[PDB]
């Protein structure tokens, strides 16, 4: 029944792949946006308000339901055709869906003549779809499926196609909504601060945020205030109380204060008391509001409805935006100011900012729904105006033309195709950041940037706390993957088991609780909520309860039985502080984690018998989950749970260390994640190398798509050879590293010879090279189109000719065909056309528009293809094809973070060799370890020694007592080998032995994006920049280097004066102007006449020749602009 | 994508051995078993066939441009 | 029309090693051969052309490629091992090619290299020290040693020099072993033939 | 040309050098001449201006050409020095038993280009040749210089007692007329740091003379590491049975004293210093025991090293690494810090959800038992993932401040 | 880009001589030759055969730079000999060497096709 | 400031021991690319001319 | 002068002429490619 220890490696991973079989790796982005399309277009197409438009007659078109039907797509014909997204990355199209609602639209107009019109299916938008999604046609497609529509099968899928373009939708960090937590501010005239960004279930308005903050000390005692939103004043709680209809003191500090017996809460909400005692009734408390406020009415009437709006619609919409409502408001605000001087008091701790539990990760779903929240308003707001303007004049309208679906479709296309998420007219309020391209150059990086989180803090803060790798990051967040340069701890990834929540609805749990021993809000009296327990559900306190402990055994049997409770409900039980906390809301990172009983697992070895025939009986993961043996928690459910890192743990020791234990790790390598997955050992590196790698697995070259070869991307890279690393680690089996891998295994050898590879270098083998070792191709893809605009002027793909074009290059365009393109199978190097494009003109009659390759690239027309784009003029891709053969400048890495780049190559008889004639691929320098500290490097090399001369894969696991360094030296001394990995080496160009044995082994190494050929650069007088007739900048641009600031500072240091004028004057703008002796301003000269005179002095003899930087006339010339005078006085 | 010609390091014809590794290995020989009837002795031609990935037998489930 | 671009089918043909045994003497370097581009003289004419038609999928091998010269012909197909896999085929997939083989050693490009490793060692007990064992016991036996267990290395020889170098000469199947070894032999004297010449014009011609 | 990396910081940063067309698509630097920049070949790029005038480039010539610019006024020291395997190689090669024969000794003096071709005679005659690698490195030094350094390993009591002037360990650098009569060279004697013989060499000798110096070591000492050859593997991050013992018995000790520190402050039978809360005094005592663990099991390692270690062969020469490096590859990674503190309560009184609330003990704080070569458990993992976020939070932010 | 072609290193250019002796003016009865086109495989035979000559007080050789394909031989022998004669001897007698070796491996191989 | 500059050439740096300190290891690509006005005398009339 | 291409559904080669929709005329998909030149070019098999 129970799972001995000699088992449990497999069962554990058995249990890990099945997980991987149920869920994938994109899960959260195909959940969150099947939640949106299932549930939250509805809900907001519902929630907006029926829009009652009369002049008499009247209409209000209300909005009911929802259909979205599978992406299609029309031609010009009109005709709609199923489109798949194949052919949308081809053609440039959006790989979206049509939205039609049902309006139904009654007439009113008197005498109870009344009928009703609806209007099924009215199109009104066009919502992208995520890829592999439900309402996705490559959904449920089988591999051959897929193969036979050009897609790959091992492709994730949980990106959209925007224009061609594959946009992935980053998890966005934000604060968790309807909680309360208190501050302390270090600078600032609060000592204490509870805020509450609260937000109704049904999102419809931004979060608003409520603070109650207590008055720093230095009148006589703290003072606690409430900044309440619309309010540009500070107002005591006791005003917002009475305002709330509580006017007696005792009222308000039974919803405050709930054990009467303590009087150290009682003095400290004494000032607050004392302070407001002048205003004692209702309406002269919302006076005050409505006074303190930024439109303080002349009247107290509308003051008082002022007041009374904000109080029941903008306080706290979590608690409820109905009337008859203030009784949980009081409660609520009651509880934050218990809240507030529990902490003031010392008794509760200040709320952490970066712990996760206290955040939300906003995916693709409730992305989405902000986006189609704003513009479906706006839709909306269109609607009302063509309405208005038709039943002015006394007439029918026509729903179907007062529908422009250009705002919802051009808005989410625009969004996802920039990334600006927000209206296009807010271009700068809006955040940048969201939806970006899609990396493609290796299947790691793609997984990776699908599981992409985001914290939105600003790269400029320079504040290390939220980049810092909290403790509740753990299992949540990898601990390795992140950027190490400007957004260092920002940007983050989520773990392998990591789930994000994707959201679900209080009711049922609600409705049981009532079923349930709960006591609701309004029923009780505040004298029971001394001894009793809170109950919060998403934020809200909905009642009290007397046994918490079998109130959460009863919650969590019905969470582990599938019942009401789903499984990504959070369920906190704070003890020593009586609340309990139930979470039903979306963006709640959470995971997998194995039951324990007594102080055993539920996992029984039945459980694992079913997982192992997966595939016959269907068992799954979901089987798993609904027998109680494995449960998901989320980052404040952990604060509860006392986990155990293996069920080795679960022993009886001779000093036990809990034997109280509630869960198990399924694996504690599933903390990390995608590409820090890859890493073998990562236990025995240095933490910055796992960092350093998880970026660099990234940039690796493999074969990031199986259908690489119908898909033309701006950029790819394709290696010749690639291989499974021999040393490998059991989660790669779920990445599918071992189906693309991004890298080769070589014989590496850490050895000192002929000094090529000092300082973060290698030597290469160029015989290796030369058999298509680390080999890759290179396609690139140009794309032109021939626009038709209007008959002013008109281009076409057309072979140019020297009689008719007039910016016509002195390149040869014999390589186009009559089309004007050019054909596959030609060799094209730099400056040659592959498109001959012209454009008529207002060499007449048509100007050379044609497309170049992109200089100094010398590669083969790799295909041609050709299709109508979205409005349907004559479009071109044009994939390019350049053979990478490694060479001195490109960059290498292990899986350790040892990078470097190709010092030299020698010959197979130039490199050293073993007794049995190996020469090493690779040839590392020693001084790349010590400080670096990658014995993960080195125990991976002896691992895939073993590994080849045993035939089997290497297991790097992070945390695996069965395999450690005795044990992988004994096996090597096994097949006649030095037990540490060593050899006796020769001198490849004398044949003597070398006295350090040298250590030498296969390691994967991987080949990285970063060729020199794609680097190097060089300028002599090239082309200028318009402004400032500067060199440009870029490679592309045949730009010049930058000689910065510091260049200057540094050529001042060294006193080189002339050196500094030639960079900084003559190498960069030279210029000439002539100046007026007199004023000192810029003269007006004509040199073929040569007639100098400025009209300010009228002088036409005393002009002068100034030699001046061009930049340096052109601030001048500015600051005249700004009526400023600078005179340039040369005597 | 195929499996290499030559062993990168010393130079040993592999590429006539992946079909025959593959049989071994369906044949219930071990990967190193199979590995030694083929008479790969150093470790580095093992590393070769052993290391290798089979992706043509995916891009080979794409339908062709011409038929 | 194979899934493998032009440049990778080229690169995995000059990897095939050609029977060279008797005809690489015969053969001149095309910077050698007074005539165009190509001729019989300095080259090797070799053509490939296959359609897969039928369902399964093809392998076309080295077996595919036709020679021209009946003496120079891929290794594998010689007249047990297979034959070397240049591409496989899908239905539809064709593969049509004109390759020419020419004269080259490896200093040029690996594929002209004939060995499939050399071994190579000498001294195989440590007598000349010449490597520096932190700890000889730890360390495996050579194949050409000949000392009894007990003994890790041999007493240090301070009066001996490095002789009796042992050699393990692999062939990747183009020439014979044999013929490998005695070619080099030739070519190391040829180089020193040719150099002494040099040397020769050099000195009297001061 | 001048040449360039960025951030440009100080002077040396944009020196002067004479350009050599070579086959490939690379600048290729000469290895000294890359501790000025900054500069490794990790995928570093470099920016070269050509001076366009006689006047600009005489300019550059007689004031940014590198041998002009081998001592930083900042520092009145070099700013080049020897670098990685040239500098763990003469370390090897000036030991005292380095011997070379007839035909090493030509190979290695077809690399000296001031070598005025007179072969030395042998250190050793009979029964058979034999130079010095200190005889040849006496060929390398230039003109007369006078210099006395000591090596790295130079033990301090050495210096009082006898053997002052004969040193059994040939530490004790002694350059006299431009030979090497006596001592190991190492980062003390060809380094950066002030008094060194590259240092002696500019000030004595010219800025050529210097010039010469750096290359001809770096040539000589290259082909002869040729044959020494330098490595670094397992083997070298293993230690014995017994050094294993004393670690482990080490930090048992030391785990037990700290459970004695909690068990005192949890009876209130702890009383705080002066200066400091009684939380301070404990995080003190408890953070003294494992930094007193962490130092000895790093002694154990250290002694329990070979000469044959390459570890120490580096550290040694002070090429790459230090002797925490080898206790945390060997011994102990120790305590992780953030923010200079232990491990802080992310949780709710613990650090993680893997350990009991209020758990001071130094696993639950972030202390690393385990070496690099035994692999760092789950939560050691973590906590040293925790501390090497510290330190790239730190270079990351550093820089926009340092550079305004 | 700046990939020489691999023949380059085997390859004379036009108007490039294949070995150039210099006079050595630091010491008396030296020279260099300067060879190009070779590498380590001649140079290490040609320094280890001109150490066996007792009139020979020098024999080294280098390659400059591994990128370039030439290599120098410095040749210091005893006044009363030459260090052109020594080279041309230790040519001739590693020509000898390998002719011995040549006719002892083809015996060999007959001896052991046959028995 | 600081501006754009002609005559100007960036790549990866590489390690050689081969080279003097004061040397630095040029691409013929770049020093192709790059080039220096030399004025003409009866000094270097040829070898310009040559060029 | 034709400019046969060929249908990326298909598979079908159809002359197309300039100013002429992209259309294959067996199936009507919009996406169409070159066929390979018939121009000599030459690997060296490297
Ligand atoms: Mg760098
Ligand atoms: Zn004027
Ligand atoms: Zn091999
Ligand atoms: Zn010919
Ligand atoms: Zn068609």
């Amino acid at each position: 029944d129970e799972i001995t220890p000699d088992l449990w490696q497999e069962a554990c991973w058995i249990v890990i792949s099945s997980y991987f079989d149920e869920k994938g790796l994109v899960r959260q982005q195909l959940d969150s946006f099947d939640e949106f399309i299932q549930m939250s277009v509805q809900r907001i197409v519902e929630d907006a308000p029926p829009i009652d438009l009369q002049a008499p007659p009247r209409y209000l078109l209300k909005f009911e339901q929802i259909y979205l039907s599978k992406p299609t797509h029309w031609e010009r014909d009109g005709a709609p055709s199923p489109m798949m997204p194949n052919e949308a990355r081809l053609r440039n199209l959006t790989y979206s869906a049509p939205l039609y609602v049902d309006i139904t639209k009654t007439v009113i107009k008197e005498g109870e003549e009344q009928l009703q019109t609806q209007h099924q299916k009215t199109f009104i938008g066009k919502i992208p779809i995520m890829l592999r999604s439900t309402y996705c046609l490559l959904n449920g497609l089988t591999d051959r499926d897929l193969c036979e529509l050009n897609e790959c099968p091992l492709d994730p899928g949980g990106y959209f196609i925007i224009n061609g373009s594959e946009k992935v939708l980053i998890a966005q960090e934000k604060m968790a909504t309807n909680t309360v937590y208190v501050f302390a501010k270090k600078d600032s005239k609060y000592a204490y601060t509870g805020e509450c960004r609260s937000c109704l279930e049904n999102s419809s308005r931004p979060t608003s945020t409520i603070w109650v903050s207590m008055l720093a000390r230095g009148a006589i005692g703290q003072r606690i205030v409430a900044t309440l939103p619309y309010i540009k004043q500070e107002v005591p709680i006791i005003i917002v109380f009475r305002a709330l209809g509580f006017v007696s003191d005792r009222d308000i500090l039974e919803h405050i204060i709930y054990d009467f017996e303590d009087p150290e809460m009682m003095e400290m909400v004494k000032p607050s008391l004392d302070e407001a005692f002048v205003i004692q009734e209702q309406n002269v408390a919302l006076n005050f509001i409505g006074s303190r406020g930024a439109k303080p009415g002349v009247t107290k009437e509308k003051r008082i409805k002022y007041a009374k709006e904000v109080l029941q619609k903008e306080m706290l919409p979590h608690v409820g935006v109905s009337d008859f409502c203030e009784t949980k408001k009081a409660y609520f605000l009651g509880y934050m100011v218990h809240r507030l001087l529990l902490a003031a008091l010392g008794r509760r701790e200040l709320d952490d900012r970066d712990h996760y539990g206290n955040k939300r990760l906003d995916l693709a779903g409730p992305l989405l729904a902000f986006l189609f929240r704003g513009m479906f308003k706006n839709l909306l707001k269109e609607v009302r105006i063509y309405a208005q303007k038709f039943i002015d004049r006394g007439k029918d309208f026509n729903l179907e033309l007062a529908i422009k679906t250009r705002i919802i479709s051009d808005g989410l296309k625009y969004s996802l195709a920039t990334g600006n998420w927000g209206d296009q007219k807010k271009a700068h309020q809006a955040r940048a950041g969201v939806s970006q391209v899609l990396n493609r150059l290796t299947f790691a990086s793609t997984l990776s940037h699908l599981r992409r989180l985001n914290s939105p803090i600003g790269r400029d803060g320079k504040l290390a706390k939220p980049r810092q790798l909290h403790n509740t990051l753990w299992g949540m967040v990898c601990p390795a993957e992140t950027p190490e340069g400007h957004a260092v701890g920002l940007v983050k990834n989520l773990a392998l088991m990591a789930y994000i929540s994707v959201g679900s609805q209080p009711s049922p749990i609600l409705e049981f609780l009532e079923e349930w021993s709960m006591e609701n809000l309004e029923e009780i009296s505040p004298a029971a909520i001394a001894d009793a327990t809170k109950i919060f559900v998403n934020g809200c306190w909905v009642g009290i309860h007397k046994d918490p402990e079998q109130l959460m055994n009863t919650l969590r049997k019905l969470r582990r039985q599938m019942d009401i409770i789903v499984s990504e409900v959070s369920m906190i039980r704070d003890i020593r502080e009586r609340e309990i906390r139930i979470y039903t809301d979306a963006g709640r990172i959470c995971r997998p984690l194995l039951i324990v009983e007594k102080q055993k697992l539920l996992l029984k070895k039945r459980h694992i018998d079913q997982l192992k025939e997966r595939e016959y009986n269907n068992y799954s993961w979901q089987d798993l989950v609904a027998s109680g043996v494995v449960e998901y928690i989320d980052t404040l459910e952990e604060e509860t749970v006392m986990l155990a890192m293996t069920p080795d743990d679960l022993q009886e020791k001779e000093v036990a260390y809990c034997s109280t234990y509630t869960h198990c790790e399924i694996h504690p390598s599933m903390i990390l994640g995608v590409c820090a997955s890859i890493i073998p050992f990562p236990d025995h590196n240095q933490s910055p190398r796992n960092t350093y790698q998880s970026a660099m697995g990234k940039q690796a070259m493999g074969v990031y798509i199986t259908n690489f070869h119908v898909r033309m991307d701006t950029l790819a890279h394709v290696l010749y050879y690639p291989q499974k690393p021999l040393v490998t680690t059991r989660s790669m089996e779920y990445l599918r590293f071992r189906e693309l891998p991004a890298g080769i295994n070589s014989i590496v050898a850490i050895a000192s010879y002929t000094g090529y590879n000092q300082e973060d270098s290698v030597i290469m083998n160029r015989s290796a090279v030369d058999r298509g070792f680390f080999r890759s191709v290179f396609y690139r893809s140009y794309k032109e189109q021939e626009s038709k605009k209007g008959f002013d002027q008109e281009e076409v793909f057309e072979k140019p000719t020297r009689e008719t074009c007039q910016g016509m290059r002195h390149a040869i365009y014999d390589k186009l065909d009559d089309d004007g393109l050019i054909a596959p199978g030609v060799r094209v190097s730099g400056d040659d056309v592959i498109i001959g494009k012209t454009v008529t003109l207002p060499r007449y009659t048509k100007r050379d528009c044609s497309t170049f390759l992109r200089t100094s690239e010398t590669g083969i027309v790799d295909q041609v293809m050709v299709t109508l784009n979205q409005e349907g003029y004559k479009f071109c891709k044009i994939r390019v094809r350049s053979v990478r053969i490694p060479q001195i400048g490109d960059k290498f890495a292990s899986r350790h973070g040892q990078k470097g780049t190709c010092g030299i190559q020698y010959r197979q008889e130039d490199m050293p060799f073993t007794c049995e004639g190996i020469t090493p691929d690779i040839i590392i320098n020693p001084h790349a370890i010590p400080s670096r500290m990658t014995i993960g490097h080195l125990i991976e090399c002896l691992q895939g020694k073993v590994s080849a001369n045993k035939g089997e894969i290497g297991d790097a696991t992070p945390f695996n007592d069965a395999v450690n360094v005795q044990k992988i030296s004994n096996l090597l001394s096994d097949y006649g080998y030095h037990l540490r990995g060593n050899e006796v080496l020769y001198n490849g160009f004398t044949g003597r032995k070398i006295t350090s044995q040298i250590f030498i082994g296969p390691t994967y190494y991987q080949r990285l994006k970063h060729m020199v050929d794609d680097k190097i650069h060089s300028r002599a007088r090239g082309p200028i920049q318009i402004l400032n007739r500067q060199p440009m900048e870029g490679r592309s641009r045949d730009g010049g280097l930058r000689f910065g600031e510091m260049e200057r500072d540094c050529q001042i240091a060294h006193g080189a004066a002339q050196f500094l004028r030639e960079r900084l004057f003559e190498a960069s703008d030279p210029y000439q102007v002539h100046v007026c002796n007199l004023c000192g301003i810029m003269a007006i000269a004509n040199t073929r006449t040569h007639t100098y005179e400025c009209r300010g002095c009228r002088n036409k003899t005393q002009i002068s020749l100034v030699r001046m930087p061009y930049a340096c006339k052109l601030l001048f010339q500015e600051l005249m602009s700004m009526s400023i005078a600078p005179r340039m006085m040369s005597v | 994508m195929i499996i290499p010609v030559r062993c990168f390091t010393c130079g040993k014809i592999v590429g006539n051995k992946w079909e025959a590794y593959l049989g071994l290995l369906q044949a219930e020989y071990t990967e190193g078993d199979a590995l030694d009837a083929l008479g790969l002795k150093r470790y580095c031609c093992r590393r070769m066939l052993l290391a290798h990935v089979d992706l043509i037998e995916k891009l080979l489930n794409y339908a062709p441009l011409e038929k | 029309s194979s899934v493998l671009h032009d440049e990778f089918i080229a690169h995995r043909l000059g990897l095939i090693p050609l029977t060279s045994d008797d005809i690489v003497d015969k053969l001149q370097y095309s910077r050698d051969c007074t005539c165009e581009e190509f001729c019989p003289e300095c080259s090797v004419e070799f053509t490939l052309d296959v359609r897969c038609n039928e369902d399964q999928t093809r392998h076309v091998t080295s077996r595919d490629l036709i020679s021209n010269s009946p003496r120079v012909i891929p290794v594998t197909s010689r007249n047990e091992q297979d034959d070397i896999l240049i591409v496989k085929l899908r239905k539809g997939q064709e593969l049509r090619l004109r390759a020419y083989a020419k004269k080259g050693f490896g200093k040029e490009h690996a594929k002209w290299n004939p060995t499939a490793g050399v071994a190579f060692e000498y001294d195989p007990d440590n007598a000349l020290r010449h490597t520096v064992y932190p700890k000889p016991e730890e360390w495996p036996k050579s194949e050409y040693s000949e000392l009894d267990e007990d003994e890790s290395q041999a007493p240090y020889d301070p009066n001996g020099k490095p002789e009796r170098f042992y050699y393990n000469v692999e062939s990747c199947g183009s020439l014979r072993p044999e013929t490998i070894v005695l070619s080099a032999l030739s070519g190391l004297k040829k180089k020193l033939s040719d150099l002494q010449t040099q040397l020769s014009h050099e000195i009297q011609s001061d | 040309v001048i040449f360039n990396r960025q951030p440009t910081l100080h002077k040396m940063s944009m020196m002067g050098h004479r350009v050599r067309i070579l086959p490939w698509s690379t600048f290729r630097l000469n290895l000294s001449v890359t501790t000025p920049y900054n500069a490794d070949f990790d995928g570093d790029e470099m920016n070269l201006h050509l001076p366009q005038s006689l006047e600009t480039r005489a300019e550059i010539q007689e004031l940014a050409m590198v041998p002009r610019m081998i001592v930083t006024p900042q520092s009145n020291r070099p700013v080049m020095g020897i670098v990685q395997d040239t500098l763990t190689a003469v370390r090897k090669f000036t030991k005292r038993d380095v011997f070379l024969e007839r035909g090493e000794v030509m190979n290695l003096l077809m690399f000296l280009s001031t070598w005025d071709g007179k072969v030395p005679q042998p250190a050793i005659l009979k029964p058979r040749p034999l130079w010095t690698g200190k005889q040849i490195f006496s060929l390398i030094i230039p003109g007369h210089i006078n210099c006395i350094r000591t090596h790295s390993t130079h033990p301090d009591d050495e210096d009082s007692g006898p053997y002052k002037h004969i040193s059994p360990g040939d530490t004790k650098v002694v350059v006299e007329n431009g030979e090497l009569i006596m001592g190991i060279l190492c980062k003390k004697s060809l380094g950066t740091s002030a008094g060194s013989l590259v240092h002696i060499s500019y000030l004595e000798m010219g800025h050529d003379i210097t010039r010469l110096f750096y290359s001809n070591i770096q040539t000589v000492i290259n082909n002869w590491l040729l044959i020494e050859g330098h490595t670094i593997g397992i083997g070298d991050s293993i230690a014995d049975s017994k050094t294993y013992q004393d670690i482990q018995n080490t930090i048992k000790k030391a785990k037990q004293d700290v459970i004695e520190v909690i068990e005192k402050a949890h009876n209130n039978e702890l009383e705080p210093t002066p200066g400091n809360t009684l939380r301070q005094t404990f995080e003190n005592q408890v953070n003294r025991i494992l930094n007193d663990a962490r130092d000895k099991t790093g002694s154990s390692a250290q002694k329990s090293l070979s000469e044959y270690n390459n570890f120490k062969s580096m550290v040694v020469s002070g090429a790459k690494g230090s002797k925490i490096n080898i206790s945390q590859v060997i011994a102990v990674v120790g305590q992780q810090n953030v923010e200079g503190k232990r491990i802080p309560f992310g949780f709710k009184h613990r650090t993680l959800p893997h350990f009991i609330k209020d758990d001071y003990g130094p696993e639950s704080r972030g202390f690393v038992e385990n070496s690099y070569l035994a692999g760092l458990t789950p939560t050691e993992f973590f906590f040293h993932a925790m501390g090497g976020r510290e330190g790239l939070i730190d270079t990351a932010v550093k820089t926009a401040e340092t550079g305004y | 880009m700046n990939a020489p072609p691999a023949f380059e290193s085997f390859l004379l250019f036009e108007g490039e001589k294949k070995i150039t002796i210099n006079k050595d003016t630091k010491v008396p009865n030296a020279c260099l030759f300067t060879i190009n086109k070779e590498d380590h495989t001649l140079g290490n035979i040609i320094k280890s055969q001109l150490l066996k000559d007792p009139q020979v007080l020098f024999a080294g050789y280098k390659v400059p730079h591994p990128l370039e394909h030439k290599i120098i031989i410095r040749v210091q022998t005893t006044p009363d000999y030459s260090p052109q004669e020594a080279f041309t001897n230790a040519i001739t007698d590693l020509i000898s060497e390998l002719s011995l070796l040549e006719e002892r491996f083809r015996v060999a191989i007959k001896d052991k096709q046959e028995g | 400031m600081g501006k754009r500059v002609d005559f100007s050439a960036r790549t990866v740096i590489t390690p050689d021991p081969n080279l003097s300190i004061d040397q630095v290891g040029v691409p013929r690509s770049i020093a192709a690319n790059m080039t220096f006005a030399e004025i003409v005398t009866p000094f270097n009339i040829d070898r310009l001319q040559e060029l | 002068q034709p400019m046969i291409y060929i249908c990326g559904e298909c598979h079908t080669e159809n002359e197309i002429k300039s100013r002429d929709p992209i259309r294959c005329r067996e199936c009507g998909y919009r996406i169409m490619y070159k066929k390979r030149t018939k121009r000599l070019v030459v690997f060296d098999a490297r």
